[PDB]
């Protein structure tokens, strides 16, 4: 025990950096908590390959389901689905392994809030709570402007994900959602500051409201 | 001063001081609601309360509850004031990022210790056994994990994870234990079959080989005597249980066993660093206290890895606690001072700051 404690009382200040040891290429990024243009690219694609999945599968067995995407899933059973995602192993998701629609939706909030930038980016944060805060007229067109600006994967990732949650409200009556409860979700994880949420929800809310326009 | 050590698990909280060589309490992670106890207490009146785990599979699932374990924690186990001393908690690998702000918040809002650390497990472990780069075979009663770790990284992409564990192996002994006219069902009779399997179970050399033999042995059979007086047998399944680990399927799982999901994890890291892998295979957690599991072990990843490489399985006596026991070292050296962080820090960043600081 005397050994141990003294080559871990100087392997502490001697230990290397998180990122020399990505440059030796033995930490690689997975598919949740990764940089998105990156998996886009490694999948030859612009949207992540689980975030379609996950919306046709909702689109198909949960747009009735009350409270979706309000309603929490189990915790334990969406860490193992981010496992068997992150291993590209052979996965559907209508198996009972997953339990019920809300681990889905719940892993797919999740994968948006793992990221280590927002679907909005950090550097355009200033831009769309200042487009927000104009007069009314003229938000719409300084939000589009704006998503016109970001990368290809944050466009399209935008697109497939704010048309999907257009759907799940259009289906209101059934599953009791509206614009500003979809908002409330998914403000805070879409739109962060480097370093408030009230203008956050407001523009999902805009954007979902105004989809036509927005991504014409 | 002196810092706490806190290893919350999916069955079992072990929790002490950092310097001790052993975790001052152990008690079960139960929490107890009336149709607030935890613990022991909580089972003692488990027909007044609806009893819930807080965390499944390595995972905080049920915050109010893990609030609870940790205040009992504090003030009934340990008998400390939590604002004394800085606090090292365990997470399990790639545990999300709203469990480790959440956990941050807890601690300092609601406990306010002056200062909070948070590692991995089976890093933990990996430090324990007096090395910090090797893969770590870590089973408890929850989840099972195979992370490869290089500096005292764990690589993410190439971590396995398993749903397979302690409970699910007396899940699977309750259930080959009605061969014998054996009834265990309910929930008391569940911690009955955790005890015969924490006493007599053990794991066979060559599985096919240890069948043939069953019928012929001698000492195969043992007898265990319940609380009513009442005195069962066990043959075979003494090691048909935690043949599980190595062939899932016993319980309808389609998963491979422990050994290949070692050997898929070593495959995963780069071939610079898969040698000094192969001879660092480090054991912990109590569903890896099975007499024979490491001389099995040793022989399943020979029989995977190439010819020419050596294989080591290092299973500590005391490895049911390296978790925590690696924890006591870690919060304990004074080169791991400015690692914490600090409530001052805290209250200007707020719960993100878990990620910058723990690594
Ligand atoms: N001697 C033994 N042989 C076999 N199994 C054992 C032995 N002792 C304890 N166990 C099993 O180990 C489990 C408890 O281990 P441990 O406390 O390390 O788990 P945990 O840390 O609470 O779980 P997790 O790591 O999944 O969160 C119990 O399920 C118990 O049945
Ligand atoms: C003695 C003991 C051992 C243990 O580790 O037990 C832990 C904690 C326990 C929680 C409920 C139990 C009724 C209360 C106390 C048991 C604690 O659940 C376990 O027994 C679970 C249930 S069956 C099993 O094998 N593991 C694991
Ligand atoms: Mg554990």
């Amino acid at each position: 025990q005397k050994k141990t404690k003294k080559n871990l009382k100087k392997f502490l200040t001697r230990r290397p950096t998180l990122q020399a040891v990505r440059e030796k290429g033995y930490i690689k990024d997975q598919v949740f908590g990764s940089n998105l243009a990156n998996l886009c690219q490694r999948e030859n694609g612009t949207v992540p390959k689980f975030v379609k999945l996950c919306i046709e599968h909702v689109e198909e067995h949960g747009l009735d389901v009350d409270g979706i995407y309000r309603v929490s899933g189990n915790l334990a059973v969406i860490q193992k689905l981010r496992f068997a995602v992150n291993h590209d192993e052979k996965l559907d998701l209508n198996d009972s392994k997953w339990e019920d629609i809300h681990v889905i939706t719940g892993a797919l909030k999740m994968f948006f809030r793992e990221l280590p930038e927002p679907l909005f980016t950090f550097n355009h944060f200033n831009d769309f709570v200042n487009a927000i805060k104009q007069e009314p007229r003229q938000r719409v067109t300084a939000v589009k402007d704006l998503i016109r600006q970001l990368p290809k994967p944050n466009q399209d990732t935008m697109q497939i994900l704010f048309r999907h949650l257009k759907r799940v409200i259009e289906n209101g009556e059934k599953n009791r959602m509206t614009y500003q409860s979809i908002a409330i979700v998914f403000g805070p994880t879409l739109l962060k500051p480097e370093r408030h949420t009230v203008y956050q929800n407001q523009i999902v809310e805009l954007i979902l409201l105004e989809l036509s326009t927005v991504f014409g | 001063t002196t810092a706490l050590v806190c290893d919350n698990g999916s069955g079992l909280v072990k929790a002490g001081f950092a310097g001790d060589d052993a975790p001052r309490a152990v008690f079960p992670s139960i929490v107890g609601r009336p149709r607030s106890y935890v613990g022991d207490e909580a089972q003692s009146k488990r027909g007044i309360l609806t009893l819930k785990y807080p965390i499944e599979h390595g995972i905080i699932t049920n915050w109010d509850d893990m609030e609870k374990i940790w205040h009992h924690t504090f003030y009934n186990e340990l008998r400390v004031a939590p604002e004394e001393h800085p606090t090292l908690l365990t997470e399990a690998p790639l545990n999300p990022k709203a469990n480790r702000e959440k956990m941050t918040q807890i601690m300092f809002e609601t406990f306010n210790v002056p200062a909070m650390y948070v590692a991995i497990q089976a890093v933990l472990s990996l430090y324990a056994s007096g090395r910090t780069t090797g893969i770590v075979l870590d089973s408890g009663d929850g989840v099972t994990h195979n992370v490869p770790i290089y500096e005292g990284y764990a690589l993410p992409h190439a971590i396995m994870r398993l749903d397979l564990a302690g409970r699910d192996l007396t899940d699977y002994l309750m259930k080959i234990l009605t061969e014998r006219g054996y009834s265990f069902v309910t929930t008391a009779e569940r911690e009955i079959v955790r005890d015969i399997k924490e006493k007599l179970c053990y794991v066979a050399l060559d599985f096919e080989n240890e069948m043939a033999t069953a019928a012929s042995s001698s000492s195969l059979e043992k007898s265990y005597e319940l609380p009513d007086g009442q005195v069962i047998t066990i043959g075979n399944e003494r090691f048909r249980c935690p043949e599980t680990l190595f062939q899932p399927s016993f319980i309808g799982m389609e998963s491979a066993g422990i050994h290949e999901t070692t050997y898929n994890s070593i495959m995963k890291c780069d071939i610079d660093i898969r040698k000094d892998l192969y001879a660092n295979n480090v054991m912990s957690g109590g569903t890896t206290m099975y007499p024979g599991i490491a001389d099995r072990m040793q022989k399943e990843i020979t029989a995977l890895a190439p010819s020419t490489m050596k294989i080591k399985i290092i299973a500590p006596p005391e490895r049911k606690y390296s978790v925590w026991i690696g924890g006591s070292i870690l919060a304990s050296l004074s080169t791991f001072q400015q690692m914490w962080i600090t409530k001052q820090e805290y209250d200007e960043a707020g719960p993100s700051i878990v990620h910058r600081k723990c690594f």
